[PDB]
């Protein structure tokens, strides 16, 4: 149940305690750590060729958020603002009044991407699969406004990326 | 470059000049190494390559570093330079100009005499017209101490010893 | 044609250098599985460069030097006593043959000591002065040791001429001979250079060019000491019609012992103080005595005393 | 000896890139110089190649293209280049081009 | 002349050099920290001084021991190694006495 | 307060990254806390998340199902490989040691993908939530991770033959912050702190939670209570943690993954 | 016995200590149970240093050699066999 | 893989290999296509000399054989 | 003009050395450190394209916030951060750096680094894949690419 690591008595035999001094004199250990290096040397280098190689990812992948459409195009959010809600880092903003034909269409989604913690939250809670975290990691920005992401900008952001996104969620939507 | 022994000599008294003004010790170090350095050149153009090289590895190298480590963990001063405050740079120039007077009463003047008989003449008419062969009469005679100087070599091994111990019983307070 | 010479030594060590960071950023990287520099220039060749233009063109910060004078002649010791030191070294034939070149080369490390104190002096900085302090004391342990090794095995040399060293080891390379002062010598070598595992981690206050130049100065020794190294144990077959041949096994085995020093570096966990000097008084230097004891004795007992000239 | 052969595949890599100035143009556009079978094309010039024998991280990539949306990327080669069709490959969520 | 001329062409290189990366560099105009060396306001151990007293006399015995290869070319060669094995035993001895006695503390 | 060269006072100031999780976590439901829980321990995330969901499923009077409890167990020890690959490495790292950092820490770089894989994220995963996990292992995910254990004790092999007989690194280790038993407890040590003074004290053998008293492991004891002991305790930790996951890997139950 | 005892004790402790203390012995004791001793002297007084200055030839001198190359005086061949 | 850093140790290399050779050739250029000449001791710097002397244009690399005798 | 010619290529020049040879200095405060040392580790190897973790930060040219900037680290990021020599780039890592995220209604969080210290380049993420920080670094280096220091001094 317990194993006693060290706890080891060194032998007093006149071989033994020689070998021990050979080790001390000889500096065997140290040769033997440099051979492990060198054995590393010449073994393959694991670096990919950034950007031309891309790291292994999954179709689960939390990444930039976006808005998202039914196939005939109209914007699958009804304003039902429950994303809003368990949102544990309270990033998104969501404003909603009925659109000229009627429906509950959202008049402000807000999402502040640098008060995010890009959990996941708000596409598991999404009754629609509206809100669906996108595959893109890159998307760094030079300026603080750029983070905060309008209702525009998500829409974009979901028909820029939106075969990616369909395809990760037929792929993983049997898992969910 | 017939007076470079002279030239030499010259700095050697000007460095000299530079750390007898006391200036801050750090400034003064360096008025040593540097006096130390032409002094090791002095020798070297009189032949003693071993000897010149003795003082660049022991003195230079050892002597004067020691020194320097002490000054250095033991810095209780403000630093200044030998053209600083007039206590140092007075002093300085006083000695510059003192040995420029013997310099010029050494060159114009052939027989300059002040405690000790000078001559004017370069010093390489005192070099002497001979041939060693296959032989380095300093190296050989140092050499020597260890077949010759077994008395010397016990007495300065037993003062060497007798200084570790010495040095210990000091500074242990 | 002599300025020629000396102009030849001194740029193609320092070109060595430079080209020396990098091959040492590849060495390290790839046996900790990584490519070294590789995007700035093929395979990096041109990433010595680019560091070197950025360092130029970076904002000098001031240090507060209580003593720019001093703060300002540190590097310049330690540069041109790296480039003095390569001077009397024989690759066949030396630039100045001194016959005394290794008691010289001795003195020139002994005064390069000096850089670190008045670095750290002039530096105003309570931690640079305890740091400089600290290197002092790790120089002062290996100069000892180095200089006992050197005695001993030029017992066997017959001078302190570096050329005879070619001479001596013209049948057997004198490692064979003297493989346990190897050993320690190269360890000192390490300890003389800071190289790890005798590096003081955590003249910094230097800014851009000033510390680029301290770090050349002690690439550069570090390459030198490498080559004294090969000189004094690994002897070269030289031809007098052809030296080119010498000069190439030379060049390979100076760049095989800076190898070393690097796979050294990324082998180890770096030392501390006192283990550091209680190897460098307490393990070395005894053996050391032993080993000059036994290497005055051994020419005597074996007739083997080599010729004075 | 396997030397020659490993010298040989380098000149092999050498032709593979369409000559010396391709093979340089691989070298200092995209600093690798091995090659690979063309998965595919995209519509803004990235072309993107796989090789199975690599180990997994560098079996795919893709070599940028030199114009893009206005935009010259002959060495400025943006990590967001990639089309969101291509990205799934490249990146390794799905084995299917 | 020869070596003169190297250590002449060394110092001029390396203070070129040292003029080209204080001086130069700075020339570039890179705005003004105006940031202050906030200072307000001693550690001389013994355990430095000793590793350079004890390194002084060691270099002393050192100096002693350095003309030890022609010195085996005398003809009093039981002497001379008499006289060599002393320095040697005498420098052992003294390091005996530090690390036996308070010392080697480094 | 150093004497020179000797620590006689050190004072630990802490605070600078204290950033009120406890109170934010009070103004947020269970659901919303859990994340917090990840940033915690920045290093061992799901083990994080898995005291979080006993807590929570014990008030609750829950039980997390059979599969779940194992899933969590298995990331459990692939999190613990991670906190030591890490803690190793890292204080090799700042002695010196700098090579067996980047050789464990692809090894670490692999154990991210298998977070990502079941998450989607690469570090914070809440996956452990309250009640169970988040969703099932992404088919062919528990493949990969045999694959991975199966090579994993050569690379920490690898690691023990750079450091643990160095003599550099034992004297950097050995006979250094050596802690008494009875100092261990009293000053309210846990974890390797109590193993390595030779406390045999271990929360998954004494008090077991989840599955892990259906696995068999051995609990690595200290004899002297210096560095170089808790050294070894960390290693052997790693190593038996590879045996408590080959274990998961081969006992893991069908069910669903969260309580129904 | 006892003496045997410490020596293991060291060399299982302080190994450097030991070989140094055993290498420096061997290169004091040595050195007198050696004959090459002999010969390294004589090798010294061998070396032909300085000009071997002519004397005077009295008549009375049968061993000096009178001559460049004959049977009277030193020989070196013992060192050609070495 | 590891034979990426064959290029900068080439080229290091190269760096170090000029000097010595730049040594030699200079020497055997400066000293009339013979290894330049040792004095570690007054005899062999006195036979340079004697050396100049019998050249003639005061270099003594140029050696005056049994030609010049009689 | 020929002077523009001359002065844009010598500013190429020095902006190919500064973006070749970064040198960020880690000031790892939180979770988004990890990823960071990721970066460094094996697979993404950041010292591949010359950008090599310098300790110092007094020769350093990048400060990589990765973390969350609390009140009482907040004076320190400055302070260290003025004592960088110049030119100097800041780059924020993670949400917390970049503003506060999950701690942003804390009351011992700094709602962004931005506040203390002037950033250039801001990697989203919580933390951000090793990847998205290494598209970060390259994005600097292109910033710093697109920079013409030396052209506006001619022309001013
Ligand atoms: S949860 Fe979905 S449907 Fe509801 S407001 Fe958010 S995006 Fe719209
Ligand atoms: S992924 Fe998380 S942080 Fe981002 S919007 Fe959804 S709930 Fe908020
Ligand atoms: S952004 Fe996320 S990962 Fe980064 S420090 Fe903040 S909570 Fe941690």
């Amino acid at each position: 149940t317990y194993k006693f690591v060290n706890m080891r008595e060194p032998s007093m035999d006149m071989k033994s305690v020689t070998d021990r001094a050979a080790q001390t004199l000889l500096w065997t250990e140290l040769v033997r750590g440099l051979g492990m290096t060198l054995s590393y040397l010449f073994r393959e280098p694991a670096t990919i060729n950034y950007p031309f190689e891309k790291g292994p990812l999954s179709p689960r992948f939390r990444g930039e958020h976006a808005l998202r459409r039914y196939p005939s195009g109209e914007e699958r959010c009804i304003a039902c603002k429950l994303c809003e809600a368990v949102c544990p880092a309270q990033a998104i903003t969501i404003e909603a009044e009925p659109r000229a034909d009627g429906s509950r269409r959202t008049t402000r989604y807000d999402i502040d991407m640098t008060k995010c913690i890009y959990c996941g939250f708000c596409q598991e809670a999404c009754p629609v699969d509206a809100i669906v975290e996108g595959p893109n990691f890159e998307f760094s920005t030079e300026t603080h406004e750029e983070l905060l992401y309008n209702k525009e900008k998500l829409l974009n952001n979901g028909d820029k990326w939106e075969a990616e996104i369909a395809a990760n969620i037929q792929a993983d939507y049997l898992y969910r | 470059t017939m007076y470079i022994a002279f030239i030499l000599s010259t700095i050697f008294v000007i460095g000299f000049v530079g750390f007898s003004s006391k200036p801050s010790p750090i400034y003064g170090g360096l008025g040593l190494i540097v006096s130390g350095g032409v002094g090791c050149g002095i020798v070297l153009n009189f032949g003693g390559s071993f000897l010149g090289l003795m003082v660049f590895l022991i003195y230079l190298g050892g002597m004067l570093v020691v020194f320097g480590y002490t000054t250095a963990m033991a810095t209780e001063m403000y630093p200044e330079v030998w053209v600083s405050n007039k206590t140092v740079f007075g002093a300085f120039v006083s000695g510059l100009m003192m040995e420029f007077c013997m310099v010029y009463y050494a060159l114009k003047e052939e027989e300059v005499e002040i405690i000790f008989k000078f001559n004017g003449l370069g010093d390489w008419v005192i070099y002497d017209t001979g041939d060693s062969g296959f032989f380095s009469e300093e190296a050989m005679g140092i050499a020597a101490l260890y077949s010759y100087g077994t008395w010397l070599v016990i007495v300065t091994g037993w003062s060497l010893l007798i200084g570790v111990v010495v040095i210990m019983e000091i500074t242990r307070g | 044609m002599f300025m020629i010479n000396i102009l030849s030594l001194i740029i193609p060590i320092l070109l060595a250098v430079a080209f020396l960071t990098l091959v040492e950023r590849k060495v390290l990287g790839y046996m900790q599985l990584r490519k070294g520099p590789n995007v700035v220039g093929p395979y990096g060749l041109l990433q010595p460069i680019a560091d070197a233009l950025k360092l130029f063109t970076k904002e000098p910060l001031r240090p507060a030097t209580s003593s720019i004078s001093m703060f300002i002649i540190a590097p310049i010791l330690a540069l041109s006593l790296a480039l003095t030191m390569w001077v009397p070294l024989p690759m066949p034939y030396p630039l100045i043959n001194m016959n005394l070149g290794v008691l010289f080369m001795l003195a020139m490390s002994s005064l390069a000591v000096y850089s670190i104190l008045w670095s750290g002096w002039a530096s105003n900085s309570k931690y640079a002065l305890i740091g400089a302090l600290r290197a002092v004391a790790q120089t002062i342990s290996y100069e000892v040791t180095l200089a006992i090794i050197l005695l001993s095995v030029l017992l066997m040399n017959g001078s302190y001429t570096l050329s005879t060293l070619i001479t001596t080891q013209e049948h057997i390379w004198m490692i064979f001979t003297s493989w346990p002062l190897a050993m320690m010598w190269f360890i000192s070598t390490l300890a003389e250079t800071n190289r790890a595992p005798f590096d003081l981690t955590e003249n910094v206050e230097y800014a851009a060019g000033p510390f680029a130049m301290f770090f050349m100065a002690e690439y550069a020794n570090i390459i030198m000491m490498n080559a004294f190294t090969a000189i004094l144990f690994l002897g070269a077959s030289h031809d007098p019609h052809t030296p080119e041949l010498y000069t190439i096994n030379f060049v390979l085995k100076t760049l095989a012992l800076t190898i070393t020093f690097l796979w050294i570096r990324a082998s180890y966990p770096r030392f501390r103080y006192d283990q550091l000097m209680h190897l460098l008084w307490k393990s070395f230097l005894p053996l050391t005595l032993a080993l000059c004891m036994w290497h005055i004795s051994l020419p005597i007992m074996t007739a083997s005393i080599p010729p004075q000239s | 000896m396997e030397l020659v052969q490993v010298l040989r595949r380098g000149l092999q890599q050498v032709s593979g890139h369409g000559g010396l100035r391709g093979y340089l143009r691989v070298l200092f556009r995209a600093n690798d110089v091995r090659v690979g079978t063309l998965v595919g094309e995209d519509k803004y010039g990235n072309k993107y190649y796989e090789d199975n024998k690599q180990f997994f991280g560098r079996h795919r990539w893709v070599i940028y293209t030199t114009e893009m949306n206005g935009r010259d990327t002959f060495w400025d080669v943006d990590g967001s280049m990639v089309p969101p069709e291509w990205h799934r490959w490249l990146h390794c969520m799905t084995d299917d081009p | 002349m020869n070596i003169m001329l190297t250590l002449l062409t060394n110092v001029t290189l390396a203070s070129l050099l040292v003029l080209i990366a204080f001086w130069l560099p700075q020339l570039n105009a890179y705005s003004e920290k105006t940031s202050p060396y906030e200072c307000g306001f001693l550690p001389f151990s013994m355990k430095f001084f000793l590793v350079a007293i004890t390194f002084l006399l060691f270099d002393l015995e050192i100096a002693l021991l350095l003309p030890l290869p022609w010195a085996s070319q005398t003809n009093n060669l039981k002497t001379m190694l008499t006289m060599a094995l002393f320095l040697l035993i005498l420098l052992a001895a003294s390091l005996a006495y530090e690390w036996t006695q308070k010392g080697l503390e480094w | 307060e150093l004497s020179g060269e000797m620590v006689r006072k050190c004072d630990p100031h802490i605070g600078l990254l204290h950033r009120g999780t406890e109170k934010l976590i009070e103004y947020k439901t269970y659901l919303q806390a859990l994340p917090y829980f990840d940033r915690l321990d920045y290093v061992s995330m799901m083990c994080n998340e898995q005291a979080y969901s006993l807590a929570v499923e014990k008030l609750l009077n829950i039980q997390p199902p059979p599969r779940a409890q194992w899933i969590r167990v298995l990331f459990g020890e692939i999190t613990r490989l991670l906190n030591h690959i890490m803690a190793v490495t890292t204080h090799a790292l700042d002695i010196g040691a700098m090579t067996p950092f980047f050789w464990m820490f692809e090894e670490r770089e692999k154990m991210f993908e298998f977070y990502e894989r079941v998450s989607g994220a690469r570090m914070h995963a809440a996956y452990i939530r309250p009640g169970g996990v988040h969703q099932d292992l992404p088919l062919g995910l528990l493949d990969d991770i045999y694959e991975f254990s199966k090579n994993f004790s050569f690379r920490i092999d690898e690691l023990e033959e750079m450091l643990t007989n160095n003599r550099i690194w034992r004297n950097r280790t050995v006979d250094i912050g050596v802690v008494t038993a009875e100092d261990a407890l009293n000053y309210g040590f846990s974890g390797v702190m109590l193993r390595g003074s030779g406390i045999q004290w271990d929360l998954r053998k004494t008090q077991p939670y989840d599955v892990y008293d259906q696995v068999e492991f051995d609990v690595p004891i200290g004899s002297r209570g210096d560095c170089y002991d808790r050294y070894l305790c960390r290693v052997e930790e790693m190593r038996q943690s590879l045996r408590i996951i080959s274990q998961c890997l081969n006992k893991m139950p069908p069910g669903e993954i969260k309580v129904d | 016995g006892r003496i045997a005892s410490f020596l293991k004790n060291a060399w299982a402790k302080e190994p450097v200590l030991v070989a140094s203390f055993a290498i420096g012995g061997l290169a004091i004791i040595l050195p007198s149970l050696s004959p090459y001793t002999n010969y390294a002297i004589r090798i010294n007084r061998a070396t032909p240093y300085n000009y071997p200055v002519p004397l005077r030839d009295d008549g009375n001198m049968p061993d000096v050699p009178s001559h460049p190359q004959d049977p009277q005086g030193p020989s070196l061949e013992w060192l050609k066999n070495l | 893989m590891w034979f990426e850093i064959l290029p900068g140790i080439a080229v290091m290399a190269a760096c170090l290999f000029i000097p010595g050779m730049a040594t030699a050739h200079i020497h055997k250029f400066t000293n009339g296509g013979k290894e330049k000449r040792v004095a570690h001791f007054s005899y062999q710097w006195n036979l340079m000399e004697r050396d100049r002397c019998i050249s003639g244009v005061n270099r003594y690399h140029v050696t005056k054989g049994l030609e010049n005798i009689d | 003009s020929r002077g523009e010619y001359v002065v844009a290529k010598l500013d190429d020049l020095v902006n190919w050395a500064r973006r070749s040879s970064l040198w960020p200095m880690t000031f790892g405060l939180a979770c988004c450190a990890v990823e960071m040392m990721h970066m460094a580790a094996p697979r993404y190897d950041m010292d591949r394209f010359g950008v090599v973790f310098r300790a110092s930060p007094r020769q350093s040219d990048v400060m990589i916030v990765a973390g969350t900037l609390t009140n009482k680290m907040a004076p320190a990021l400055r302070k260290v951060y003025d004592q960088m020599p110049e030119p100097r780039y800041v780059v924020s890592m993670g949400s917390c750096a970049n503003g506060g995220g999950y701690y942003h209604y804390s009351y011992s969080v700094v709602r962004g680094c931005d506040r203390i210290v002037p950033v250039d380049i801001y990697v989203p993420g919580c933390p951000p894949t090793a990847e998205a920080l290494l598209y970060g670094i390259l994005q600097l280096q292109r910033k710093i690419k697109r920079e013409k220091r030396l052209r506006i001094w001619y022309r001013r």
